[PDB]
RNA sequence: GAGGUGUCAGAAAAGUUACCAUAGGGAUAACUGGCUUGUGGCGGCCAAGCGUUCAUAGCGACGUCGCUUUUUGAUCCUUCG
RNA sequence: AUCUCUCAAAUAAUAACGGAGGUGUCCCAAGGCCAGCUCAGUGCGGACAGAAACCACACAUAGAGCAAAAGGGCAAAUGCUG
RNA sequence: GAUUAGAGGCCUUAGGGUCGAAACGAUCUUAACCUAUUCUCAAACUUUAAAUGGGUAAGAACCUUAACUUUCUUGAUAUGAAGAUCAAGGUUAUGAUAUAAAUGUCCCAGUGGGCCACUUUUGGUAAGCAGAACUGGCGCUGUGGGAUGAACCAAACGUAAUGUUACGUGCCCAAAUUAACAACUCAUGCAGAUACCAUGAAAGGCGUUGGUUGCUUAAAACAGCAGGACGGUGAUCAUGGAAGUCGAAAUCCGCUAAGGAGUGUGUAACAACUCACCUGCCGAAGCAACUAGCCCUUAAAAUGGAUGGCGCUUAAGUUGUAU
RNA sequence: GCCAACGACCAUACCACGCUGAAUACAUCGGUUCUCGUCCGAUCACCGAAAUUAAGCAGCGUCGCGGGCGGUUAGUACUUAGAUGGGGGACCGCUUGGGAACACCGCGUGUUGUUGGCCU
């Protein structure tokens, strides 16, 4: 606001550092039960990711479906680096990756539901059955650790914060999928 | 939204807004007992950065902390430490440095020679009798998690091997395995001599040349092979005990108002002339169509 | 019955009749309930006050044993 | 039909100010306090470790015993009516430094010095305070816009 | 039960507030405070006339119900059915406690000798000070006779003594009538429901700019 | 240290008397007098009205303001030799 | 017997069978301490997914929580988890 | 924490719909929601924050200077601290007060029912009731004044002379019917008359005395006694008549100094009929809405009766003052 | 004119947005063998530098929000104190003194300490 822009020639404000790197992929299964209905969903993820997953205890007893405080209804696991970008393209062929428009949170994040989890390069294994999955991919830029450190922390700004268009271009650019603007 | 938010909101302090101090160690460190009225605390700051660690001895006061002495790892290329300035072993010699950069101020150089043969045992100093009791200090790490063998404790290990009486245990020195302790002193003699940085190279001498195009590059720019790192770090210990010259500087000066530089702040007159034309420009944008 | 339970009339006319009686100004005061040494230290310095005229000069000559005190200005 | 007990009617003695909540600023622990010093008591509402009672907040008195992190002050409490000398321990943030001596201690310097410059001229001291006298006889010119300037009312119509 | 207010004519206590657990209190129908063309803008009704009091009177709310339905039913007779704005400037936000002898059925046998002395709630009241207007009628300047005579018939339902200002205001504004126009005539005042806008300058530019846009183009 | 006095600075304790008693009490009720008015009883201001029409011949809604104290109470001033 | 806000009239004190409530317990952690993390809620997203949960990113001055009444108090805690 | 009123809004929360099969094209509407306002408040609400207040200080028991002391817990001057002796210090450190103050014992007697009052205040509808905060009184206290009285206003009291004072001076009743004043006020069953205090309302009143605003008037106003007053148009609204006229949509004008689709009796038609208006007439101020002084009305209780009494009415009443 | 560490008072420092930032720096940033922690080397932990000044951060801009200050609302509101002052009452007036508050208008946008350091 009334500050002289004047464009001192160091860069055209291109991307030397705004390079839009995928931060992480987090997985979750929300199945309203426990027991074998839990741990078979647990042994989905240990072979699907290679990380030992963590469960999640429910927040409050809702009694519309009888889930209880500390009942461990749900399983979730996170993936950072060298495994996100292979799991997602596995998840995109089953997605036939022209994925619908939202699917796109305004903070530059995008996730999607899938069904029929066998087609992620795994055997059917009728001992465990089928399990419906939700995916969620969080993207970032080089620099977001400034938000998440203990010492001299701080927020980022108008940009490097990711707009939704930063998440739709980058999905249109690589992986070549259209966004299905319905 | 968020407008009478601002009338009631008040701010956490300054250095909880920057995220620098914590004010829950700051009260509890610098507290002296209020009957030993004004004899200060003399704690020991250790702050570390991406480039260069920092160790200052200080005691707080009403008007900001006084500082008796400070020693950085950037001084170390005098004493032969050219690269690798944030090792644990590079953190060792800095805490060794102030523990001899400060006893010259007190003249405590005849007494408290310290652990002259460093090997990794907790040789807290002894009060040499009939006179000067040993210098006292307490560790202030502040905002780093005190995990078992962090870089900040070699700086402490520099000081207690320098000769400063600091109470400490060993449970955050490296290699003292808490399953189960394992007073294994010798892993210091591999760490304070920096050798596991070298043995990282000796376990990477053979796999990738690009590993040397990766991390511990520029040892290759100075020919620093993975064999003589102790011989650097042994030589520093006898050379830091030569002369902490306290970094005297006699530029004196090129400092004053060069060149302007930082966009002075527009008094109300030229503020008003900015608004006077802007209101005149907007009717000029309106008088254009009519 | 109930006429007058708990009033303050005539209560500061009484308290200002044999009047309001400031405490004291005592030169020395009781050290009863002070820090208990502290006071054993001052009970040790009270005994060792031995020099009025004699040794009180003499230790300056002992300062000159280090030709004075150039060094200890720091701690 | 009561008060009783020990912290009743302290919705405003130990309320915090407008937006001075939070971490106590760390100079409060750094002040030096001596024995025989004079001191005030404003019970700090965010520190529960030995607040003064409500009958001593507002009251000044002399320190006479200092400890690790509290101070034993002597506060005059009026009872009926024989004023007692109490012996109160409080912590540090329930204490401030008085200023009531601070002006006098700069009056002792200057009356030592207004006699010190008058040590050489000799005469004369004029040390003690005076309350406000009448001013003097002046005369003042208009000099500057002669009179009237004349206020005369018209104060109702409304 | 519908207690008279010969017994409740003064500010006898520091005023009772309205709690948030005592539900069971009587629901009044004093819900109406503005009457007339309440939707008309400032340009439609420029005359404003108050009914200013002369004591620290405490008004009942029975009187304020009558003081609005009196002045409606001359101004829907002698002013035209929309040419005004009756407004109560004064809300009855207090409680009166009535310890009455509902001491029939004759065999409780402890009822009160002086045991106990709880109060019992049966309505509201509205407290007034000197120079505090109770109603204001915003209308057009033509019915000036019709409104100052409408408020005389609102006096005789209120206790106390009232005085009838015709304002130098331009309706319900804070502004003087001539001083309204001078500030109005270029950009500086903006229309609203029944009021105006006050120096939209600071800040920062576009509110100065866009309000200068539409007055230009 | 514990076992508990909650009437909580701490006796171990059911009623009745119209068959009654004593010491007293106007420190205390029933009774007159006094003060008081929720109740009792009460007449002006302003008119929405009714009054076929017509406001006020006669009444007069919501208001509002005053008046009496033999009742009803409210109190406990006076009196319990 | 006892506690909290009000009465209470800007020290503290103050009364009525005045007003609104509380107590006779509860806790081997709900006590201690060191470390880590931040809450009410709202906003955009994600198979079965509304009020449905759960994962997820931003906002979030305490509008949460702190055994219990009420009042103060607390944000790298006194809160949550270890 | 209650809370009135509307304004603005992409809205997509949208309710009716609507143009539309629905609209997903769009239209407004209505509900919220959001934005900038707005009316009124709060013993158990606060950003701000008085007066009256509460605390402490105001010098020799002071001010510095020194080196000594200590076992110590803290410290390399074996520094700090708290002290023990020396060195320097002007004129003693706001004002005004001192009927003497300080301190023991006998905690010796009595008391541990209080009432009244300003301002504050809670319960009650009120109370000469109930309960508190402050100061002063009564209790214990006479005298002067209020005719009268526990507390009001003056004043506190040894026996006397003289002189001089808050309330009063028409007579009871000492001293003014003032060789002092201006005004206000007529009161036919209570004129009014010494603060507390001995009850009184709202609203009036062409009773009277002042006022503030608004007119009209010397181109002669108001007041009283003359003239004209319909038609274009039974165009028109109204048929219980409309024709100017119970009630009128309209709607001007023509005529003309002055006549309007018209002013009048609880006159259904025409019409009679009169006002408005103008000029004649006379010619100095006039008309109205207010406002607050005293007076009045409101204003009604039981033995006979109370400005204290008589009486007073250019006062012996009331307001402002003087000797 | 700066930078880092450590602060003090703790918004004139905060928030939103936009621009700039020489050097010293700080960061961002590369890795997981060790120490070390994690479901996940993101967080911490440890190793050391290729990249970058984008962002943090620093400096500024805005009739910005807020917050700070001053005038002014105002000798106002309220209030000590006094009257055998007014009024039927509410309440008011006078005398003697103390004397605010929102709003409103303006004006400022952190000041600094100790220690090393850069010098456009």
């Amino acid at each position: 606001m009334a500050a002289v822009t004047k464009k001192i020639k160091r860069d055209p404000a291109k991307n030397p550092m705004r390079d839009l790197h995928i931060r992480k992929l987090c997985l979750n299964i929300c199945v309203g039960e426990s027991g074998d209905r839990l741990t078979r969903a647990a042994k989905v993820l240990e072979q699907l990711t290679g990380q030992q997953p963590v469960f999640s205890k429910a927040r409050y007893t809702v009694r519309s479906f009888g889930i209880r405080r500390n009942e461990k209804i749900a399983v979730h696991c996170t993936v950072r680096g060298a495994k996100a970008e292979e799991i997602l393209e596995r998840g995109l062929k089953v997605r036939e990756y022209e994925l619908r428009r939202e699917n796109f949170s305004s903070t530059g994040n995008f996730g999607f539901g899938i069904q029929e989890h066998i087609d992620l390069g795994i055997k059917y294994d009728p001992s465990i059955g089928i399990y419906g999955l939700d995916f969620y991919v969080v993207l970032g830029r080089p620099g977001y650790n400034v938000n998440h450190r203990k010492r001299k922390s701080g927020t980022v700004g108008f940009q490097h914060r990711l707009t939704k268009e930063d998440a739709m271009k980058w999905f249109q650019q690589k992986y070549d999928g259209i966004i299905l603007n319905t | 939204k968020n407008k009478q938010y601002f009338k009631r909101y008040q701010v956490k302090f300054r250095r909880r807004r920057e995220g620098k101090t914590d004010y829950y160690a700051r009260k509890r460190l610098t507290f002296q007992d209020k009957n030993k009225y004004n004899t200060p605390k003399y704690r020991l700051i250790v702050r570390l950065s991406n480039k260069d660690i920092t160790v200052q001895i200080a005691y707080a006061r009403i008007e900001g902390d006084r500082v008796v002495c400070a020693a950085y790892s950037h001084e170390l290329p005098k004493y032969g430490i050219q690269v690798g300035l944030t090792n644990y072993a590079a953190a060792y010699c800095t805490g060794l440095l102030v523990a001899r950069r400060v006893l010259n101020k007190l003249g405590l150089d005849s007494l408290y020679a310290g652990c002259t043969e460093v090997t990794g045992e907790e040789f807290n100093v002894e009060p040499v009798d009939d006179g000067p009791g040993a210098f006292r200090c307490f560790l202030d790490v502040g905002l780093a998690r005190t995990t078992t063998g962090a870089r900040v404790f070699g700086a402490m290990k520099g000081a207690v091997d320098g000769g400063l009486n600091i109470p400490h245990s060993v449970k955050r020195f490296p290699g003292y395995s808490a399953e189960t302790k394992s007073f294994n002193a010798d892993v210091h003699r591999a760490h304070i001599f920096g050798q596991h940085v070298a043995d990282y190279m000796r376990s990477l001498e053979e796999e990738d040349e690009e590993s040397f195009k990766r991390q511990f590059s520029r040892y290759i720019k100075l020919g620093i092979r993975a064999d003589d790192l102790e011989d650097i770090y042994k030589k520093a210990h006898q050379a830091i005990r030569n002369d902490p010259t306290h970094k005297v500087t006699a530029k004196k000066s090129s400092a004053v108002t060069k060149k302007r530089w930082n966009a002075k702040k527009l008094t109300n007159e030229q503020r008003k002339t900015k608004i006077a034309a802007h209101k005149a420009a907007y009717v000029a944008k309106l008088q254009s169509e009519t | 019955a109930k006429s007058k339970n708990h009033t303050n009339h005539n209560q500061n006319k009484k308290a200002h009749r044999n009047g309001i009686k400031r405490p004291l100004r005592k030169r020395h005061e009781s050290t009863l309930g002070m820090d208990v040494k502290f006071l054993i230290n001052q009970r040790y310095a009270r005994k060792g006050n031995l020099s009025r005229e004699e040794s009180v000069k003499r230790y300056n000559e002992r300062i000159a044993s280090q030709k004075g005190k150039p060094k200890p200005v720091t701690l | 039909t009561n008060s009783k007990g020990y912290r009743r009617g302290t919705r405003d003695m130990f309320s915090r100010p407008f937006r001075k909540h939070g971490v106590i600023p760390l100079s409060t622990y750094m002040r030096v306090f001596k024995i025989g010093d004079i001191v005030d008591i404003k019970g700090h509402g965010a520190v529960q470790k030995g607040l003064p009672y409500k009958a001593y907040h507002g009251k000044t008195g002399r320190i006479f015993n200092v400890t690790q992190h509290a101070v034993g002050v002597i506060v005059n409490k009026r009872v009926r009516g024989k004023i007692l000398a109490k012996r109160v321990n409080v912590r540090i943030e329930h204490i401030h430094h008085s200023k009531c001596r601070e002006d006098f201690l700069r009056r002792v310097k200057e009356n030592e010095r207004l006699l010190k410059e008058a040590k050489e001229k000799g005469q004369w001291v004029s040390l003690k305070r005076q309350p406000e006298q009448p001013k003097k006889a002046h005369f003042v010119k208009k000099l500057e816009e002669p009179i009237a300037l004349a206020p005369i009312p018209y104060e109702f119509i409304a | 039960g519908r207690r008279p207010a010969r017994c409740y004519r003064y500010c006898k206590n520091k005023p009772y507030p309205k709690s948030r657990f005592c539900r069971g209190v009587p629901d009044p129908k004093i819900r109406i405070f503005d009457l007339g063309r309440k939707k008309a803008t400032v340009e439609d009704f420029p005359l404003c006339v108050h009914l200013v009091s002369d004591e620290y009177e405490q008004l009942s709310s029975e009187a304020l119900e009558a003081g609005r339905i009196c002045c409606n039913k001359y101004l829907v007779k002698y002013c035209g059915k929309d040419q005004f704005h009756i407004r109560m400037r004064l809300h009855p936000f207090h409680v009166i406690r009535i310890n009455k002898m509902l001491s029939c059925a004759g065999a409780d046998r402890l009822q009160t000798g002086m045991r106990g002395a709880f109060g019992k709630p049966q309505g509201t009241v509205a407290r007034v000070r000197i120079g505090q207007p109770i109603m204001s009628v915003r209308s057009s300047d033509r019915y000036k006779a019709q409104v100052i005579e409408a408020l005389r018939r609102a006096k005789f339902k209120f206790p106390g003594r009232q005085k009838i200002y015709v304002s130098k205001k331009w309706g319900f504004t804070k502004y003087e009538r001539e001083r309204y126009e001078e500030l109005r005539d270029d950009n500086r005042l903006e229309p609203d429901g029944c009021n105006v806008k006050y120096r939209p300058e600071h800040g920062p530019i576009a509110a100065w700019e866009k309000a200068q846009r539409d007055v230009y183009a």
